[PDB]
């Protein structure tokens, strides 16, 4: 059952995960967590307008976020709270370049409304001798709950389903986030009925659990990167991009 | 993942199921939803006339939401001990666990007995709730908008106190939403404001100002339960709790 | 039109449908729904994802504890000894007098029920590199009273049921706590704010470091361990009662200290007003209402003999306002079996009046009536803000 | 052995059975349990406000047990003649014969007529009875614990006096016990304390203190019967009796 035979190639098998032209991989098995059953398409109920996914480009993975995780980080410490659909754009805006520049995100420049499920992978290269752990947790409509600040702690998120990332295994955390929201659609821009909280769905967040621990002379820190597929989507409400406006800086 | 179980270490011999007390008490409890349908206190007040109210005027109003109204301890001068003491209550407590709901609500308001006056009750879905603040009972005053008065198109019903002083309402779900928010609602989207309360119930006596004085400072309890059709949705873990028996004594 | 001469039915009226019932029971209502038979319907995209259910919740781990586990710990060293009950605690550092607490979902749902039974589960996650190695008991002692809660060691623990575990490769597992009690169910640990009738847990968990950790030099000596409570498959509750818990949404509370003084319940807001039985309404007196004899009633001050007292509000803003806000008052019996509150211009008029009444002088007396505030002073007749606290200005007489 | 019969010495010719009066009165009586279901006085009191009770407050409380409350002759100043005279009553008298019971209780409380006020009634199984002392009605006062007030999760019901001034309750059996003690209960085990009363009923008016005065010194009778599901268990011989017609005359 064992008998390692490491080769020049290395040894272990590598999972693939192709989408469009983007392709990305891990050695480790993903720690998936799925908050909800897959969404129904819902265009039927609220759009005469031409409606279309752009899976050829929308489904490409893209790096919304990345960061160091030093051992210095205290136990219950968030590293990130990504409102998602916003941060896909907010990140690009953080790169200080237009939404149109990225193939993934152009339709938002045009379409008013949007719906669709999201996918989030959270890769990491923690060294094996490093020890710590991060939980990842999507939370719908987080903004709408004012008491969230209280809940926003590992004990809180732990109660709902959540991905885990041991520093030791350097495990990847896959994360399905099927669309759910009070309204079926998220506007890509200011809308006659609302403006504020544009293109929010709530936020993914990554409270630290176990802080990195190591021999004092060991590799002090660690790094994490997050990609986001945007699969079974649908766009609608054709409009000039001129109407579109930059995402709130957050 | 949360629910994963890496490795069981059983020691237990099989324990007989009670079927949730079905075995003993002759009834199951596993179905939380049926428990949800038992009524709970929803609010409490003493009636307090301000303006010489016309018959049109609603005596008071409140948002109609499962989550429960923002808790009212009452004034330090006049604590409502039941919230001051018996914090919250069951239904909101379970509401804590979910981010969405869809369905109906029952209410069964209890009017003060001493008054005889006939009593009308509007439902106004039209009203948007706005911020978790003012998720509470409100005593309407001088008429300005049509808010302060009885209104036409809104569904409504009228109990006769002389016949009986307890109405038994049923509130339909009416939203242009998939389903409403369930935690305390800070608002954000202007649209989001519609996306919480089923609407806005309101109540008014038909008493003239000459008679209305009898009604002053009379208690009005309110109850509610989820009305069978109710459906909570997305799971959410609980926010931190406060232990009740840990609450301080009044002290001599 | 035949006459219906046959005898009428013979019921018993009652004013209300049952509350506690909530099952196989049609429950008549005045629906505000327009349709006679309409009902809320769930669109296939709005379908109820969650079948709310006691077990459905109970079968969810919540983090409950975070043991640190250093290399240096003795083989005998304890790590924790939390009780074998759903109501495991996790205090937050709430600076509030009412500290908040995390709970496993199972504990929360348990809190709504008087009784519970069945196994629990504690997943243990030893967040550790494979190179770390160790071993630890996680035993379970049935029937410990708190006096016996101590005296414990891993070794006595071994006398009862226990499970050793070897941290090496797999770094996590799940202990399953047995349900063992004389009682088929088990009473709630706490209850509504009511300390008696708060029986403690049947039994207690323990976890000792059966073999001290032996980390490589290249990895940290400390190892975080996390403990996840969850309802066992056997787990179940029964009788529904007041939850022993409150939401953090409004962590506010009001002590009912008696030291502060204020109007009797149902008599606020009150306003300076007039009353024909009092000085023929020639002088102001607080009224909780406008209709005659809606005088605000007041609790009897306990003045020790040879003294006097008079009220003075602790907040001028909450004072009922005539021509002036009425921050000062003297409560005296109506002579109609209750204590009226009489507004005064100042603490002094109130004092002198107390010198009078506690001097045994009557309200009818000119000394009092001169101190009485004339009806003209009623002005706007503004009500007191709610039921404001009144400071008791005691003085010797 | 008790029931042994060494040697019969019959003289009797066979006597016709009455079938327990079925032959005459058209109804059997042999089934004691059906007799048990006839209602009996369970308690009596005059309402007595102390603190200016808030609407939350229970007016009073009592343990709910088949055995009957500890008998209340009443004060020498104010004897309750029915217990002073008509000692005890049937149901407790039969309860004397058994050491255990399991089942339910009916009550059917009768409120004073003159008051109009709406009336709520909690059930609190949670409460343990403690000692045979205080197996009796109690007038709750100043709120301290949640004991003195209306409570959430507990099952409850509200009669409307204006509609009707007599509630008709049914109390479920809820104990984590096989079955409860039936004789007078001295307590011992702390657990044993839970093992007697079905729980603790409590009643509160919704009247405000201004109105509450009308309710003072108003009679409140209470009744009860075993509610069909009740089952006595182990036989026990009777404790010594006191003859009633032997009771002393009031004397002129």
């Amino acid at each position: 059952m064992d008998n390692p035979n490491p080769g020049p190639d290395g040894e272990g098998e590598v999972e693939l995960e192709k989408d469009s032209n983007v392709v990305l991989t891990t050695q480790r098995d993903p720690s998936t967590s799925i908050p909800a059953p897959v969404s129904v398409k819902w265009s039927r109920w609220t759009s005469n307008d031409v409606v279309d996914d752009y899976a050829t480009i929308t489904s490409r993975w893209y790096q919304i976020a990345e960061f160091v995780w030093s051992k210095d980080d205290p136990f219950d410490k968030e590293l990130a709270r990504l409102i998602l659909p916003r941060a896909l754009l907010s990140s690009i805006e953080a790169n200080s370049d237009a939404i149109c520049d990225v193939p993934n995100t152009i339709p938002f420049k045009v379409h008013a409304y949007w719906r669709g499920d999201m996918e989030v992978r959270v890769q990491i290269n923690s060294n094996k001798f490093q020890v710590g752990q991060l939980q990842a947790t999507w939370y719908y409509s987080d903004h709408e709950n004012l008491n969230i600040s209280s809940k926003r702690s590992v004990y809180g998120f732990s109660q709902m389903d959540h991905a885990l990332i041991s520093a030791s295994a350097s495990n990847e955390a896959k994360l399905v986030i099927p669309f759910k929201h009070v309204y079926p659609f998220l506007p890509t821009r200011i809308v006659p009925d609302w403006t504020t909280g544009i293109l929010d769905m709530g936020a993914l967040n990554i409270r630290v659990i176990a802080p990195l621990r190591m021999s004092a002379t060991g590799p002090t820190t660690c790094n994490v990167v997050v990609f986001i597929k945007l699969n079974n989507s649908e766009f609608t409400g054709t409009s000039s991009g001129k109407f579109y406006a930059s995402q709130i800086r957050a | 993942e949360e629910s994963r179980n890496t490795t069981v270490l059983d020691t237990t011999t099989t324990l007989q199921s009670s079927g949730f007390g079905r075995a003993f008490f002759g009834e199951a409890f596993n179905d939380l939803k049926t428990l949800m349908r038992r009524y709970q206190l929803y609010g409490q007040l003493l009636l307090s006339v301000t303006t010489d109210k016309d018959i049109d005027h609603c005596m008071f109003t409140f948002p109609c939401l499962p989550q429960g109204l923002a808790l009212d301890i009452g004034s330090a001068g006049s604590p409502h001990e039941i919230f001051n003491r018996c914090r919250d209550g069951i239904i909101p407590l379970i509401a804590s666990g979910y981010r969405f709901y869809r369905g109906d609500l029952r209410y069964k308001i209890v009017f003060p007995s001493n008054v005889n006056s006939n009593i009308w009750v509007q439902h106004r879905p039209d009203r948007r709730l706005e911020g978790w603040s003012a998720a509470k009972i409100v005593n309407c005053d001088a008429v300005s908008t049509g808010q302060g008065v009885y209104n036409h198109g809104y569904a409504s019903h009228i109990q006769i106190t002389r016949v009986n002083n307890v109405i038994e309402l049923e509130v339909p779900f009416y939203n242009a939403t998939c389903y409403n928010y369930l935690q305390a609602f800070n608002a954000s989207s202007a649209a989001s404001s519609y996306a919480v309360s089923l609407g806005e119930i309101s109540v008014g006596f038909q008493a003239t100002s000459d008679d209305i004085a009898s009604i002053v400072n009379k208690p009005v309890t309110i109850y509610y339960s989820i009305g069978d059709g109710m459906q909570f949705s997305q799971w959410v873990g609980y926010q931190p709790m406060m232990i009740l028996d840990q609450l301080p004594a009044p002290v001599v | 039109n035949p006459s219906y001469q046959q005898s009428p039915r013979h019921f018993v009226p009652t004013g209300m449908h049952s509350l506690a019932l909530g099952t196989n029971l049609v429950e008549p209502l005045h629906a505000l729904r327009l349709d006679a038979a309409g009902t809320t319907q769930h669109p296939v995209g709005c379908a109820p994802d969650e079948d709310m259910t006691v077990s459905s919740i109970a079968s969810r781990y919540g983090l409950i504890r975070r043991v640190q586990w250093k290399k240096d710990h003795a083989k005998g060293s304890l790590l924790l000894q939390l009780d074998a009950d759903p109501f495991v605690e996790q205090r937050i550092e709430g600076t509030n007098p009412i500290s908040l607490y995390w709970f496993a979902p199972v504990g929360v749902v348990s809190s709504m029920f008087m009784q519970w039974r069945g196994s629990l589960e504690y997943r243990f996650d030893i967040i550790a590199s494979q190179f770390h190695t160790g071993r630890l008991i996680v035993g379970y002692v049935p029937g410990l009273t708190a006096s016996l809660q101590l005296q414990m060691d891993y070794m006595k623990l071994k006398s009862s049921s226990y499970v050793v575990f070897d941290l090496q490769e797999s770094n996590s597992f799940t202990f399953e706590v047995p349900y063992v009690s004389y009682r088929p169910w088990w009473v709630r640990k706490y209850g509504g704010n009511y300390l008696p009738s708060s029986t403690d847990a049947p039994s207690t968990l323990f976890m000792y470091v059966q073999v001290p950790l032996i980390p490589m030099e290249a990895v940290s000596d400390t190892i975080d361990i996390n403990v996840y409570v969850r309802g066992g498959s056997s787990f179940e509750v029964c009788v529904p009662v007041q939850p022993s818990l409150g939401l953090n949404w409004n962590t506010d509370f009001i002590l009912r200290n008696d030291e502060e003084y204020r109007a009797k319940t149902g008599y606020a807001p009150y306003y300076a007003g007039v009353w024909h039985s009092f000085n023929n309404s020639n002088s102001l007196v607080f009224r909780w209402g406008s209709a005659s004899d809606q005088i605000a009633q007041w609790p009897t001050i306990s003045v020790p003999r040879g003294e006097l007292a008079f009220l003075r509000i602790k907040d001028g803003k909450q004072a009922a306002v005539g021509t002036q806000p009425w921050r000062t008052m003297v409560v005296w019996p109506s002579g109609h079996g209750y204590n009226i509150g009489i507004p005064t211009y100042n603490a002094e008029r109130a004092r002198q009046l107390a010198q009078h009444l506690y001097g045994g002088g009557s309200l009818t007396d000119e000394k009092a009536k001169q101190l009485f505030v004339p009806a003209n002073q009623q002005g706007p007749g503004k009500v007191s803000n709610g039921n404001p606290v009144w400071e008791v200005m005691r003085a010797p007489l």
